[PDB]
RNA sequence: CUCGCACACGCUUACAUCAGUAACUAAUAAUAUACUGAUAAUUAACAACCAAUAAACCAAAACAACACUAAAACGUUUAUUAAUUACAUUGUUAACCCAACACAGGAGUGCACCAAGGAAAGAUUAAAAGAAGUAAAAGGAACUCGGCAAACACAAACCCCGCCU
RNA sequence: ACGAGCUACCCAUGAGCAGUUUAAAAGAACCAACUCAUCUAUGUGGCAAAAUAGUGAGAAGACUUGUAGGUAGAGGUGAAAA
RNA sequence: ACCAAAGCUAGCUCAACAUACUAAACAAAUACAAAAAUACACCAAAAUAAAAUAAAACAUUCACCUAACAUUAAAGUAUAGGAGAUAGAAAUUUUUAUCCUGACGCUAUAGAGAUAGUACCGUAAGGGAAAGAUGAAAGAAUAAAAUAAAAGUAAAAAAAAGCAAA
């Protein structure tokens, strides 16, 4: 029974929504964005 | 000529070895398999030329003559009935000749009609007492003929004229055979008076 | 990396490589080094006179086909040896020892075209 | 392809939201 | 006699040149050996003519006139062949009783495959023949292993062809549950 | 005959005969200029010089003076969609030369009927007239010309 | 030692 | 083209030679005697269905050989394509 | 991370189909059946797995013992290597010793 | 001096070293052919 | 400005004719020997294939007169048998091969030094630095690890180590 | 198992070496073809996974070189540089 | 708005059964330099598996490791071992038919390497790919229909000062 993550989209959105107003590539790329958001909080 | 088709292939009403076909599905095309209800060749009750009724579509309750059947996808074509329109003649300045064209039908949407009362019926294969195999209606309890139809050549045997290189019925049906135990070689060589003496030296086979 | 797939043909190698395309040898190498043909190895075509005979490459369309019966060793036995054998058994002249009068051949090595080792091409 | 209804449905909701964002209904 | 390669000049530029049906086997079983022998050449001349016309059509970038003839003729000749063959193969079954006109034997080659080995004509007997003598019909012991592998591979293929078909059924039964 | 076994010849054997020949022949138009003596065939790969001479003389009654053959190699270069090579098959070409001074010429097998070509030019003028008829009127400016008013 | 890494090409179909 | 004769191209040293070197005091031809090779026998040609050719074979030989000979003699005397020939 | 844009065809499973309705019917065959057949007998499956269970190592070991000589070459070889690997791993590796 | 041109083609050498006959003249060669057959190679040998 | 023509080996139609090239090959175009399609083509006299067994022969190739030392590739004749009878079979294109490339590299032989082959510059401008060249007042190794490189020079001597090719 | 079509050394069998100097085809001399690879500058993802330009060393020999064959990894081959 | 995105099929996996186990196809040609009809011969053969590894080194030893005998127990017992690591029986016991075969297995980076042992890479043994998605009909392409959501860009260059935010 192979299980894959189907909803990964929303997982990503819950991070990215906080990053929209950043400058640069931080506001797009989940990697950079995750870091920047954590620093933001 | 036998053109061998790829194992996975779609049947598009275009003759499989033709320009329309090579253009629709080029050398490397593998599309999704269309599920087809399997039917043994002995359970197949629809031929070409027989009057049938359409149970589905925009034209329904109508009746027409079956022109072509496609057995691979289980299809019939009732001429000038199931229909949609398409242009044929084309050049840059001119779109010519809008022609009504036929969309094929599954054999579930078409019921075979018995000649007498012109109603649609459920055909069932029966063996009669003469060693004959005929279609028998379930509802009306009659036998339905089979649709004698012209052939792909457009050549009718009744009206025909023998050319220079054609052999007449007479000379063709003539039996000249005298079933005797010599081969073609011995026969011909005897007939042409060819005289041979010598025999072959021993040959080793392995 | 040379060529593995393409077939091996006389065109491909050195001067020393000559491999025929599969025509059959008509002779042998003689004394002078010159080649000698043997008139017997060269196939002689046997061609009948076609002029006075009526049959054509095609057949009339209204002319019927027939029920297809592949010739069997049995049918050939019955169209040939059966009337003769029946005629000579009914007269009691039948001889199980020599069937040769009916067309049976005990051994093939005498006659020109033999069937089993198959002496003839066509 | 991934096997399930859930994500598909949940996405249908997003499709609807965008459809309403790009053309607001009167 | 060189014009037998071309159709009668009356036919040259024309689109459709009509023609009869090819010979059935049955129609030929009625003819004698001599007449078949002749008909063979009648058909041959026509086949040559048609092949010529074919190539010459390709050369002119034009479609060949009524290409179907070439089919018919071939079938005819083919059919004719099938007939004469019968009369021989029947006949030898009577005289000799061998089913194969060429002597041959079941052998086992170096690769351990079971092969049908056709024989060859030689002026000298087999034990005096250098070239023939250095062939090997038999397998060495190592070959056994590979033979096994062959079987297994084969078995697998069959195994999962079968399972495929079975599956195709189930699918269809849930697609068209008219039962 | 081809694809068939031939009986091995030893000394003092019968004359080998082929009753129904297997071969087949195309008379072809030369790609290059050739003397009137010369006819050119495409034959099967396995047919010898001698074979073809006898073939011509016996079946067609052609007085053959001399025969030469060569083997044309077909290109293996063209590739499939799978990038597999396709082979145009090799073939054998035969030049024959006629004996008695008989001249040949390769006949024109496709003379054009003037009536069918005039019917083609008339059908083209009629098609051009139909496409000139359907062509939009400059002054209507793209208003559909179906409606009376 | 003399250390050398021979370059490796990519598949031609790419 | 001469090729369809048949004739074949080849390349190797081109010699003009009279039957002797230039330094020889005998510079001129009288007669030649050519023995026809075996392949060209009247019998063999008769078997090949070449009748007329019997004559041709002779002609050709002369026309070549003699030409060559004469030509060579001429070039021993210093004549050539641009000097043509006086006698 | 793109998600399919179209609703899949809704799959309707009827729970009342034959196999589901009759499920687990003879499981008590021993108790109610005056013990003759143990419920093991109801197990359909691989010959070495009927009414028996074990960690992957034990499983492979047992498969080899039982059907080992009926196996294809490649599969038997793979089975041996698997066993050697599992042996080495379970016996010599781990946190807990 | 410069390298990479190590392969200098000869058909005689090719077929003597890697050819069908050469592969069938020794038991090991036969095992090569057998392996290739097993893998289902299009070309068993040169 | 000058690596030309041919053969061997190798390559395998990449050659030829007609047409097409929006894009694909050409490291760019024009167009086309290299991309695409259709149609054709290299014709044997050259080359490959093309006898065995006995027996007599000590006497080099070198312009071979005669010799040298390292002692040398290459056949006649005699005898015994060798199917005997037109036309067998096969190689014949190319601008080409080995180097991942339409690679300044690697490639045997025969003839040639031109009669054959080819084009260093896509268009400008005329900065630095870099590369390659020609010239240079007076001086002439003061340079530098060393006259390295260069030069209108193209010579002489002496050591160390290895005798020498 | 596979490899000596590169290269090391062999075996068969072919092929090249012009001019000049010398009684001399003497592992003599000058100097091409040919074979090497001295010194420098370029080049350093290059024209090139070892080249280009100049300059050099040998050049009738322990010479260069074509074709076919041999020796195989505990091995081979080696005018030893592992 | 470009580049793109989304399908559900191709087939696979694991078992069950099963007869029994080298498929299919053979006209010619195939062991001359495989695919080349045809000339006095030769032909053939076997010798213990080893080591990586475990023993925290390594030297005796080190299950399994291409040899049919399964199962429940006896039993990890007797025994064997640098008596260490580890290895390890047997006597003796148990085993009830045949049908109910399928799937809390994969769904195109998964499942077979596989559209294929092909292309391509190697002199050779050998290595070994990638790739599919319209509809009832395309004999419905002035073509009709539902995502327009990754990074990358475009629509729209920038304006003192600084982990870019708070
Ligand atoms: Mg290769
Ligand atoms: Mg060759
Ligand atoms: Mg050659
Ligand atoms: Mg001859
Ligand atoms: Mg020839
Ligand atoms: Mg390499
Ligand atoms: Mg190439
Ligand atoms: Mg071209
Ligand atoms: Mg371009
Ligand atoms: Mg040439
Ligand atoms: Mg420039
Ligand atoms: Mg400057
Ligand atoms: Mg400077
Ligand atoms: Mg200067
Ligand atoms: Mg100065
Ligand atoms: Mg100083
Ligand atoms: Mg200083
Ligand atoms: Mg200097
Ligand atoms: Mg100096
Ligand atoms: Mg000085
Ligand atoms: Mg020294
Ligand atoms: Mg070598
Ligand atoms: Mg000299
Ligand atoms: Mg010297
Ligand atoms: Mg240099
Ligand atoms: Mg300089
Ligand atoms: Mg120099
Ligand atoms: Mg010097
Ligand atoms: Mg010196
Ligand atoms: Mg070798
Ligand atoms: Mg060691
Ligand atoms: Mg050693
Ligand atoms: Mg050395
Ligand atoms: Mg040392
Ligand atoms: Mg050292
Ligand atoms: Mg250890
Ligand atoms: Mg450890
Ligand atoms: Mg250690
Ligand atoms: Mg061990
Ligand atoms: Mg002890
Ligand atoms: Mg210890
Ligand atoms: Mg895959
Ligand atoms: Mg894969
Ligand atoms: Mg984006
Ligand atoms: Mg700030």
């Amino acid at each position: 029974l192979r299980s894959r993550v189907t909803d990964r989209y929303w997982r990503v959105q819950e991070v990215l929504k906080h990053a929209r107003h950043f400058r640069g590539r931080k506001n797009r790329c989940y990697r950079l964005a995750v870091r920047a958001v954590t620093r933001a909080f | 000529s036998k053109v061998t088709l790829p194992p996975n292939y779609r049947y598009g009403m275009s003759r499989p070895g033709s320009l329309s076909d090579k253009r629709k599905n080029p050398p490397g095309t593998r599309r999704r398999r269309v599920p087809v209800e399997p039917i043994s060749d002995e359970d197949w009750h629809l031929f070409c030329g027989d009057k049938v009724e359409i149970l589905e579509g925009k034209d329904a309750g109508k009746q027409g003559k079956v022109v072509q059947v496609i057995r691979q996808r289980n299809w019939v074509v009732v001429e000038g009935l199931n229909t949609h329109y398409r242009y044929v003649g084309k050049t840059v300045d001119y779109r010519g000749t809008m022609i009504p064209s036929e969309a094929p039908l599954l054999h579930n949407q078409v019921k075979l009609v018995d000649p007498t009362d012109r109603k649609p019926t459920d055909v069932e294969w029966r063996f009669t007492e003469a060693g004959e195999r005929v279609r028998v209606s379930t509802r009306s309890g009659r036998i339905i003929p089979k649709p004698e139809f012209p052939r792909a050549d457009g050549i009718v045997p009744e009206t025909w004229i023998d050319g220079p290189k054609d052999t007449s019925v007479e000379d063709a049906l003539e039996k000249t055979y005298v079933p005797r135990l010599k081969t073609l070689e011995e026969e011909v060589m005897e007939a042409m008076g060819i005289q041979e003496t010598r025999r072959h030296k021993k040959v080793y086979w392995y | 990396g040379a060529d593995r797939m393409s077939k091996w043909t006389s065109k491909r190698g050195p001067r020393t490589f000559c491999k025929g395309r599969g025509a059959k040898g008509t002779g042998f190498h003689g004394r002078d080094g010159k080649f000698v043909q043997i008139k017997e190895m060269i196939p002689e075509l046997v061609v009948p006179e076609l002029a006075g005979f009526k049959l054509k490459p095609y057949v009339n369309y209204r002319a019927p086909e027939g029920t297809d019966t592949p010739l069997t060793a049995k049918q050939l036995f019955l169209e040939t040896a059966a009337p003769a054998i029946e005629k000579d058994f009914k007269a009691g002249t039948f001889d199980p020892e020599h069937l040769e009068k009916y067309g049976f051949e005990p051994t093939q090595e005498g006659k020109l075209f033999q069937l089993y080792p198959k002496n003839f091409p066509r | 392809a991934k096997k399930g209804f859930r994500a598909a449905y949940r996405f249908q909701k997003e499709l609807e939201r965008w459809r309403l964002l790009r053309c607001p209904p009167p | 006699g060189l014009e037998e390669f071309f159709d009668d000049p009356k036919n040259w530029g024309e689109e459709k040149v009509k023609s009869g049906a090819s010979w059935t086997c049955q129609q030929l079983r009625n003819k004698s050996n001599e007449d078949l022998h002749k008909l063979w050449y009648v058909l041959l001349k026509e086949r040559n003519m048609l092949l010529t016309l074919e190539q010459e059509a390709k050369r002119q970038r034009l479609p060949m006139p009524s290409p179907e003839r070439l089919e018919k003729v071939v079938d005819s000749m083919d059919a004719l062949d099938k007939v004469v063959q019968e009369r021989e193969d029947a006949l030898r079954l009577l005289q000799t009783g061998q089913e194969k006109a060429r002597p041959g034997a079941w052998r086992r080659d170096i690769f351990g495959r079971i092969i049908w080995h056709k024989f060859k004509q030689w002026p000298i007997p087999w034990y005096l023949n250098k070239k023939y003598n250095r062939k090997r019909f038999f397998a060495m012991p190592y070959v056994e292993r590979f033979v096994r592998m062959r079987i297994e591979k084969q078995a697998r293929i069959k195994a999962r062809k079968r399972s495929l078909e079975r599956k195709k059924e189930k699918f269809l039964q849930e697609k068209f549950p008219h039962l | 005959a081809r694809n068939v076994l031939y009986p091995l010849y030893q000394l003092g054997n019968p004359q080998l005969r082929v009753f129904r020949t297997n071969f087949f022949i195309q008379l072809v138009r030369p790609g290059t200029a050739q003397p009137e003596d010369t006819v050119q065939f495409r034959i099967p790969m396995e047919m010898t010089r001698v074979d073809l001479r006898n073939y011509l003389e016996r079946i067609y009654n052609v007085p053959v003076a001399a025969v030469r053959t060569r083997v044309q190699y077909g290109s293996n270069r063209r590739r499939d969609h799978r990038n597999i090579r396709i082979k145009k098959p090799d073939y054998k070409v035969a030049y024959v030369q006629l004996a008695l001074g008989q001249t040949f010429t390769f006949p024109d097998l496709f003379p054009e009927r003037k009536g069918a070509s005039v019917d083609v030019d008339v059908r083209d003028q009629v098609l051009e007239d139909q496409r000139q008829k359907h062509s939009p009127d400059p002054r209507r400016g793209g208003v559909p010309g179906w409606f009376g008013l | 030692k003399k250390r050398f890494t021979p370059p490796t090409y990519q598949p031609k179909y790419k | 083209k001469p090729d369809k004769l048949p004739l074949f191209k080849r390349q190797y040293e081109n010699t003009i030679f009279i039957g002797s070197k230039t330094a020889d005091p005998l510079c001129y031809g009288h007669t030649q005697f050519h023995l026809l090779p075996d392949k060209l026998k009247r019998e063999k040609l008769l078997k090949q269905n070449c009748a007329d050719q019997i004559e041709v074979v002779f002609r050709a030989n002369a026309i070549a050989s003699l030409f060559a000979w004469t030509g060579a003699q001429a070039m021993y005397q210093g004549f050539w394509s641009e000097a043509d020939v006086t006698r | 991370f793109h998600v399919r844009v179209t609703l899949p065809p809704r799959k309707v499973v009827d729970r009342w189909n034959e196999k589901r309705a009759m499920f687990g019917v003879y499981d008590n065959i021993g108790i109610l059946g005056n013990f003759e057949k143990h419920p093991k007998e109801l197990i359909k499956g691989p010959i070495w797995l009927r009414g028996w269970k074990g960690n992957e190592l034990q499983r492979c070991i047992r498969k080899k013992r039982m059907v080992g000589n009926r196996m294809f070459i490649d599969d038997l070889h793979n089975l041996n290597k698997r066993i050697s690997y599992l042996y080495k791993h379970f016996n010599r590796h781990g946190k807990y010793r | 001096k410069a390298r990479g041109n190590e392969y200098q083609p000869s058909n005689i050498k090719r077929k003597h070293k890697h050819g069908w006959v050469r592969r069938l003249r020794t038991p090991t060669g036969v095992q090569v052919i057998l392996r290739r057959m097993h893998k289902g190679r299009k070309s068993l040998s040169h």
